[PDB]
């Protein structure tokens, strides 16, 4: 079938900003292109169609450019409604088939994160496993890297992470990162860290415990 | 105005059969085709085929022909998806959507408000809860954080308040992660003055509906262990 490539894959853009998102297609639809809104949780919204047509209702901000292979989603004064991600999907052939999105995300300044450690709690060892987690609070950009040492050795293949939306009030993201060992491994190490990297703090930080000291 | 509604979400285990269902108002049913979409989580939206009721005749992309059955009963103006045995990889949410043929294409201009569909061979189970709280001489700052870690509940969701919903600014509740045993975890942290860290209680309440449970979770930090 007919592959079609959004990018950027993601932006972060002011309210007022004008903006630019491109659709390239594998081979020729002529102008059989529409353009969708999706916020999370919700249904997409129909914006565009056959390149360049508003569909009613939509706010005239919203405008489509293009033909054969590559078109172009501009979005003139973007307003605080209009933070979500935007899908095009081409209808030239079946089977029909979409972009793989493009987030509108919110622009502000760089946010060093705080950085917090905790140990795991006496309930949790009780029952064999220890979590350790490592919470990097209202930072910005969202590109981060955290890293555990334990023993001062990099950690891999044993913990997970997860990321909020931007905050409501500040824009901003907050992160949270959990190294999961069995009790037997937690007792037997001394050291534990979480080392963070971030465009906001001028070399890494790091939030360690030591096991018998916390 | 048109409208499509979509059935309830559903928790399903591998090898089970699924109808889900998109029933229609607002407009002349049988004068429309009806397509179904796919969307994992946390990825794009994969088109799935349709049906026009009319005549009953479907399409289907390649990767889901054989895959599922789509269907429409005009009478009462529902189209279906459907499973004969579901995997954990169709874990999903689906949407139906409405087909209007504009500018020489067709487009999708209205769409049902989605059906999650889970599929594990995790068996319902509510959370155990255990406390956040920093070493006891490691706040330095004038801020401390707090949190609860919610661990092995199964399904989603979980709902999280902190202090009987009293306190609200400064939280952040995270989104769960699927761990390996099939079980979700999550955190919710609450950033909160150092100084209060003495005088004031923090207790998380979490609540799952698919288990029924509730637990709530002072949180501390004992001084030995
Ligand atoms: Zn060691
Ligand atoms: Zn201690
Ligand atoms: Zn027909």
């Amino acid at each position: 079938d007919i592959q079609m490539t959004q990018s950027p894959s993601s932006l972060s853009a002011s309210v007022g900003d004008r903006v630019t998102i491109t659709c390239r297609a594998s081979q020729s639809i002529g102008l059989y292109l529409a353009w969708y809104q999706q916020k999370p949780g919700k249904a997409p919204k129909l914006l565009i169609y056959a390149a360049s047509s508003l569909q009613s209702g939509v706010p005239s901000r919203f405008s489509g450019s293009g033909s054969g292979t590559d078109f172009t989603l501009t979005i003139s004064s973007l307003q605080p409604e209009d933070f979500a991600t935007y899908y095009c999907q081409q209808g030239n052939t079946l089977s029909y088939t979409f972009g793989q999105g493009t987030k509108v995300e919110i622009k502000r300044t760089v946010a060093a994160p705080s950085v917090f450690i905790f140990p795991p709690s006496d309930e949790q060892l009780k029952s064999g496993t220890a979590s350790v987690v490592c919470l990097l609070n209202n930072f910005y950009p969202r590109e981060a890297k955290v890293q555990w040492k334990v023993d001062n050795a990099l950690q891999s293949g044993n913990s997970q992470e997860s990321v909020t939306e931007q905050d409501s009030k500040d824009s901003t993201y907050s992160l949270s990162s959990t190294l999961t060992l069995s009790k037997a491994d937690y007792e037997k190490h001394k050291v534990y860290a979480c080392e963070v990297t971030h465009q906001g703090l001028s070399s890494p930080v790091t939030k360690s415990f030591n096991r018998g000291e916390c | 105005e048109v409208q499509l509604v979509q059935s309830g979400a559903e928790v399903k285990k591998p090898g089970e059969s699924l109808k889900i269902s998109c029933k229609g108002s607002g407009y002349s049913f049988t004068n429309y085709w009806i397509s179904w979409v796919r969307q994992m989580p946390g990825k794009g939206l994969e088109w799935m085929g349709f049906i026009d009721p009319s005549d009953s005749y479907t399409n289907y992309a390649p990767s889901f022909q054989g895959q599922v059955t789509i269907s429409a009963d005009k009478s009462i103006s529902t189209a279906y998806l459907q499973w004969s045995s579901l995997k954990a990889s169709d874990t999903a949410m689906y949407y139906c959507a409405r087909q209007l043929y504009q500018g020489y294409m067709d487009t999708f201009d209205s769409w049902g408000q989605g059906t999650l569909v889970t599929v594990s061979s995790a068996s319902t189970k509510g959370p155990s809860v255990f406390p956040l709280a920093p070493c006891s001489r490691s706040t330095s700052e004038s801020t401390a954080a707090l949190g609860c870690l919610v661990k092995d509940y199964f399904p989603e969701p979980v709902t999280v308040s902190w202090n009987s919903g009293a306190l609200t600014s400064g939280v952040h509740t995270f989104p769960a992660v699927l761990q390996s045993s099939g079980l979700y975890s999550l955190s919710s942290v609450v950033t909160v003055p150092s100084s209060s860290l003495g005088t004031k209680t923090y207790t998380c309440n979490v609540d799952h509906k698919p288990s029924n449970t509730k637990v709530d979770k002072r949180v501390h930090h004992h001084h030995h262990h």
